[PDB]
């Protein structure tokens, strides 16, 4: 259709003006293609998403990628449509951008694929189901003590280098090993080096066939990072829509979404609000976790990573999806330099799905017990610390004495620490789990010595440990 | 057309009528000679940044683009020279006389051209190079506030790098120039000035050199990655080049932000930070590691800035002022401190020894906290103390003192095993450098163990060195 | 040529150059008229551009207060920035801002010289550093912080807590020995201390090798704003030219920066950080760089900071603290407690504190002290919390000396003399060293903690125990 011209660039933000006054509608695609004339001016395609119309046939757009080298009186182009990524089987195990244009090296997808608008209207009322099922990991804590649920969206908190990334990369690997359900990654302003070390982890591990990923990079404009956790989305929506099954997403961090958003709405000239965040925070992340909703097709379960800025739960972004979530579980720097691995404090990783009629009896009546010596271990630490453990009573000396086995049994070896610690790793189905903390609940192996229970999966790994050291 | 007139002049700041094929980021020239980044481009009126002495523009001059983008004159010549944002010497000595150019906007090595870090950096400080690694192509943070020796480390590290073949960058951002004198001269006098290259940008200087100086810090670095040798970059202070852009963004009436920040400062930082990488073996196996700095008012580490560069870092260290008048420097805060590359970038006998003293030192700091109140305790209690206060004490080094690696793990090695039991605390200091001279005169096979295997040597030879050594110690 | 001024807003007033010619920025303008009638006031105005403008317009700082202008009245214009007179006449007279004298006593003529007051900074390679202590006699600067022949000195304190009295002693003990000009620019003082300062220095006979320039507070802010550029100015010739060792003397050098942002929130900046005007950096940045010492000569300069609400986060006194060589902070409690000067312990260091510089037992006895002041520092909130009982015995000792060393380091002066009536005492640093390594080692275990309170040497310690009656 007719072309558009521009008239003001101010960094990532561009304006254009359709002289004949056919306007494009918010949220639209424009793009920008450039061939030098002379040898002053540069080369340069980009993409422009609309966001405001100004009057007078001008409208305000936020760019996906650099500005730099743009020149008043160029032609800018309307697409008719939103951002449309392609979709089908022909993402399957690539890396693609914002854009949904392929970053490896491998091919370029043809124009024989589907493309699918990522700004599309959420599902209604009528359609949801409302049936619980509980999604196994293999992963003792998080069985144990912190179900996840299909359809369900799952919070990982806590602070830098305890372990959050290993956790959900550990996660895909073993739920595409076991499971073997269809995976899909959003990589909202990931570190480059941490992108390139996940795709060479997970190459080897032959999973990527079975998955599919989408990156978003830290050194593009705002509104890139902001955009690429909904093509995520966008991807995992075709793949239940059409192909009925469940599907998994996966984000890296919402926290940078919200930062983008943020970014996005001063640059724009909007007012600010609460801790400087723009004023439409709450609409922004309940329509990316609103659209994550399992119909009575599919599912499209989330595990989704937050990091803690100050240790404080109070900021708007933590709080906002701290509001939305079925499970959350939140990792300590204290357990993640201690010996203990994966560190996940068990107190304060909660389930609405540990109701005894949804996971079955037995395993609540193990999970209570179980944090109810870790609770009072807990409390009788700071009298140990003092007067020693001889000090305490016969029967304060058992409740320690099973809680220093079950804090080591909580933890296991894993597959992606071969990379770390050179160990194979174990993967323990919830039916092993609470046969285990029911077997050391009742102390049948008060003898052996509590190194044997350090990092091994199943109980009778234990007692190879205990044969091994001797 | 291309000749437009200036309408306004202001605080390093011009607008001008015409300029109607201006690009942005275009270089753009006065008649005083003055140069000048073209910035914000509206329906009749261009927005305009000055990179010099502007106080000789007046209305009615006209203005002309150059019709390029800035590019920082690159060469192998630059090395050991002071230089400017721009590529002009401010040092005398005559000319630089650099091979050619590059732009300082550029793209950044994409995922499929890195690889994982591998090769440890060494710095010559027991407490960091123990239990906080870094290594090539690692963006580690370092954060505190005023006075706290933050400048000794890097100006260590770069001592030390000696050892390595590393070019390691120095720049200054909105310093004072007799600051920059005092660190070159500190520099020149142990020797390592043939291998270094400082970028000074003065406090009094414009500021749009000092919002591109970073640039011409990375663009030299860049440059020599691509070569395939190894680089180190140091910025002494990212809170002056955010102030600097704050002021030249509210200037050019740019809607603010958190704090009157403009909407552009995280770009603009992962940017920089982002060129940061390892170059992965087909490229040629260059790297261009990163330490920048950054300022904070009474250890506030949750303001904006340092929560925009610690989610863009892979690291940080924690410098308090409380440890440092505590008696324990460098003041570094291990539980505060993480690295995100703790394991891949070490040596195998640093790895091995250094677990374990973090472990104890892991279970000191909790034991420490309170124990102090009560003078009665069980033995094991006391032995921990004992452990954790003697695990302290050994880190203690003397300032521009840098430690080879295999000393530091022998002493560790020495540390971790209980060997300083008998040793009272006040002597462990002066056991340090006593048992380094021992084991350079007499216990110099273990040196030649780890300096050729890059492993642990023997346990019985060192355990026999380390106790020959502890016979003669009174 | 002239131009007709059209507006006029407090401080600001603004020029219109119709003739075809404009001024450069910094250029200063003249005002006289005569009163037509009994109605209209004479006026004599001086105007420094700042800025400009589309229509020939430019906005102008005033140097005087503003009323009775009329628009329409014209404006001559000098073609050249603020001239002030330098030079050797200038030594003994005070001038004002425009270079004026205030003095009754005579004139200055047309035969002296008179140059700008802007320029450029001085450039690296003419930059010298030297290690030297300067011995100020005063024991916390002495023992704890050496100031530097050299150096930038700063002073850091609230309202009412002891920074005067520093300036004074220092200016006394130094100006009596060394043969070095000195200058002195009240940037925005009491009027009162300049005049007292001006009857004690005419009895001390310095004033044939001193030179005043004054702004007071009252005065626009133009004035203060302008009046240490003009100190500057001529202690710049005297360090050049002369080739003289120059001393710099300036008090609370905030009110630049207060004076700056007065007049910039009328110049239509937009606002930033605590109201302060965006360009704050660059202008303290230039003022503070051209204070250098080079090799052609050397200016040792003793600066005062006010901190406007007791608390050193403010913008303003951070970016001071980048640009001084050593540093004593000032704090209030010190002054309640009635320990003087109040110099904290814990705060200040200058850059000389070095085992080189200042000798292996100095250096020791310095950091000996720090560590067992921060020790009590750390004690005092144990007691708070727990009680003065539960201390171990060691502990006992080490906040019983700390009491006594944090006493010593009081210091009776000579200004003081004035206000409570005691002689004064001078105190070499050997003295002091040896004074503190002797209460360091406990051998002043049986006297009282009072004895140790606002004496000199520490054989006055002695003496005032045996007036005790101990
Ligand atoms: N190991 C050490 N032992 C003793 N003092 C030390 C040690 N390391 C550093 N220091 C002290 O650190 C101080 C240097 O200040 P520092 O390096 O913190 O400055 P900075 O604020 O980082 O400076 P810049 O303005 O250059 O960024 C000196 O006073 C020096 O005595
Ligand atoms: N060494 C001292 N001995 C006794 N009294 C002192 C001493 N130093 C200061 N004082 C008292 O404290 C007061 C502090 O006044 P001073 O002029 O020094 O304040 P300031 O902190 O410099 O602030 P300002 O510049 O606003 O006056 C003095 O007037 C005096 O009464
Ligand atoms: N379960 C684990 N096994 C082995 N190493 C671990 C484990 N958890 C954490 N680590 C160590 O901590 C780091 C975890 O990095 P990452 O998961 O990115 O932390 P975060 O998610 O907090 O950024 C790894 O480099 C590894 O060395
Ligand atoms: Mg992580
Ligand atoms: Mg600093
Ligand atoms: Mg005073």
């Amino acid at each position: 259709m007719t072309r558009g011209r521009v008239i003001q660039v101010m960094g990532p933000v561009v304006d254009v003006k359709f002289e004949n006054g056919h306007l494009p509608a918010i949220y639209n695609a424009l793009k920008i293609q450039h061939k030098a004339r002379n040898e002053n001016e540069v080369d340069i395609d980009l993409t422009l998403e609309v966001a405001l119309h100004l009057g007078d046939d001008t409208v305000r757009t936020i760019a996906m990628a650099s500005t730099d080298g743009l020149i008043r009186g160029m032609e800018v182009i309307d697409t008719g449509a939103p951002i449309s990524v392609p979709v089908g089987e022909v993402t399957l195990g690539r890396v693609f951008n914002v854009l949904g244009e392929p970053i490896d090296l491998e091919g370029d997808i043809p124009a024989d694929a589907r493309r699918d608008p990522i700004h599309r209207p959420a599902p209604k009322f009528e359609e949801l189901a409302t049936e619980v099922e509980i999604l196994e990991t293999g992963i003792k804590v998080v069985d144990l003590l912190a179900p996840y649920i299909k359809g369900g969206k799952i919070g990982l908190f806590g602070g830098a280098g305890v372990g959050k990334t290993v956790l959900i990369q550990e996660l895909i690997h073993n739920i595409a090993q076991e499971h073997g359900g269809i995976s899909v990654f959003a990589g909202v302003g990931e570190r480059t080096r941490e992108g390139n070390d996940l795709y060479h982890e997970m190459k080897d591990s032959g999973v990527i066939s079975k998955t599919a990923m989408v990156f978003g990079q830290m050194n593009e404009p705002p509104g890139a990072r902001m955009r690429v956790a909904l093509t995520g989305l966008t991807m995992a929506e075709y793949f239940r829509d059409e192909q009925g099954q469940d599907v998994l997403l996966f984000i890296d961090n919402i926290f940078r979404f919200t930062q983008a958003g943020s970014e996005v709405s001063a640059l724009l000239g909007r007012m600010p609000s609460a801790v400087g965040y723009q004023p439409t925070l709450a609409t922004e992340m309940g329509q990316l976790q609103e659209r994550i909703t399992s119909t009575a097709k599919g599912s499209i379960t989330s595990i989704q990573a937050i990091y803690v800025p100050a240790d404080d739960y109070t900021d708007p972004a933590p709080a906002t999806t701290f509001s939305h979530l079925d499970a959350t579980t939140n990792l300590e720097r204290k357990l993640a330099e201690m010996g203990i691995y994966p560190a996940v404090d068990p107190l304060a990783s909660t389930s609405r799905a540990l109701a005894p009629e949804i996971v079955g009896e037995e395993h609540y009546q193990v999970a209570r017990k179980v944090q109810q010596t870790l609770q009072r271990y807990k409390e009788l630490q700071d009298i140990i610390a003092i007067l020693g453990m001889d000090e305490l009573s016969d029967e304060d000396k058992l409740v320690v004495h099973r809680a220093r086995r079950i804090q080591f049994f909580l933890s296991q070896n894993f597959h992606v620490a071969e990379q770390f610690t050179g160990q194979p790793g174990s993967y323990v189905p919830v039916k092993e789990t609470v046969r285990g903390f029911k077997e050391i609940l009742e102390g049948k192996y008060d003898h052996l010595p509590e190194d044997a229970f350090r990092l091994v999966g199943r109980i009778e790994e234990v007692v190879e440990k205990a044969k091994a050291m001797g | 057309s291309d000749v437009g007139t200036v309408i306004q002049v202001g605080d390093g700041i011009a607008r001008a009528h015409g300029l109607d094929n201006v690009m942005s980021g275009e270089l753009v020239e006065f008649a005083n000679g003055v140069m000048g980044m073209a910035l914000n481009l509206e329906e009749n009126n261009v927005g305009i940044v000055i990179l010099g002495p502007y106080t000789g523009i007046k209305e009615g001059d006209e203005v002309r683009r150059t019709g390029r983008i800035m590019e920082v004159p690159v060469g192998e010549a630059l090395i050991g020279r002071v230089v400017n944002p721009l590529g002009q010497p401010v040092d005398g000595l005559g000319p630089v006389e650099t091979t050619e150019t590059r732009p300082i906007e550029s793209r950044a090595p994409g995922v499929m051209d890195r690889r994982s870090v591998h090769e440890p950096l060494q710095t010559g400080i027991k407490a960091i190079d123990a239990l906080v690694p870094i290594g090539r192509g690692q963006r580690e943070l370092i954060i505190g506030d005023r006075q706290t020796g933050k400048t000794s480390v890097a100006i260590d590290t770069i001592i030390n790098q000696k050892d390595q073949n590393m070019i390691s960058i120095y720049v200054a951002i909105g310093q004072k120039e007799s600051t920059v004198r005092t660190v070159v001269e500190t520099l020149r006098k142990h020797g390592a000035l043939d291998y270094t290259i400082v970028v000074t940008a003065s406090a009094s200087q414009p500021a749009p050199l000092l919002f591109l100086a970073p640039y011409a810090g990375v663009a030299m670095g860049e440059y020599f990655m691509y070569k395939g040798k190894h680089v180190l970059v140091v910025y002494d202070d990212l809170s002056k080049q955010a102030a600097a852009y704050r002021e030249l963004s509210l200037l050019l009436r740019r809607p603010p932000g958190r704090e009157a920040y403009p909407g552009d400062i995280f770009y603009l930082h992962s940017r920089l930070l982002e060129r940061a990488a390892k170059l992965s073996d087909a490229k040629g196996g260059g790297s261009l590691t990163a330490l920048p700095f950054v300022e904070t008012q009474a250890g506030d580490i949750s303001a904006y800035i340092p929560t925009n560069v610690i989610s863009i870092t892979d690291g940080q260290i924690f410098l308090q002022s409380d440890l440092f008048f505590s008696g324990v420097r460098p003041a570094i805060n291990a539980g505060l401190s993480v690295s995100r590359v703790g394991g891949a970038a070490q040596i195998k006998a640093m790895k091995k020894v250094a677990g374990t003293l973090r472990l104890d030192l892991a279970a000191y700091r909790e034991l420490e906290a309170f124990a102090q109140f009560g003078s009665d305790l069980d033995k094991a209690t006391q032995a921990k103390l004992a452990r954790g206060a003697r695990t302290v004490e050994v880190l203690k080094q003397d300032l521009h003192q840098p430690i080879p690696v295999e000393k530091q793990v022998l002493i560790i090695y020495a540390l971790t095993r209980g060997f300083l039991d008998d040793i009272p605390v006040e002597d462990v200091r002066r056991f340090e450098k006593e048992f380094y001279l021992f084991l350079d005169q007499n216990g110099q096979h273990l040196l030649e163990h780890i300096r050729t295997t890059k492993d642990l040597p023997n346990e019985d030879d060192l355990n026999k060195a380390i106790e020959a050594f502890k016979k003669t110690f009174v």
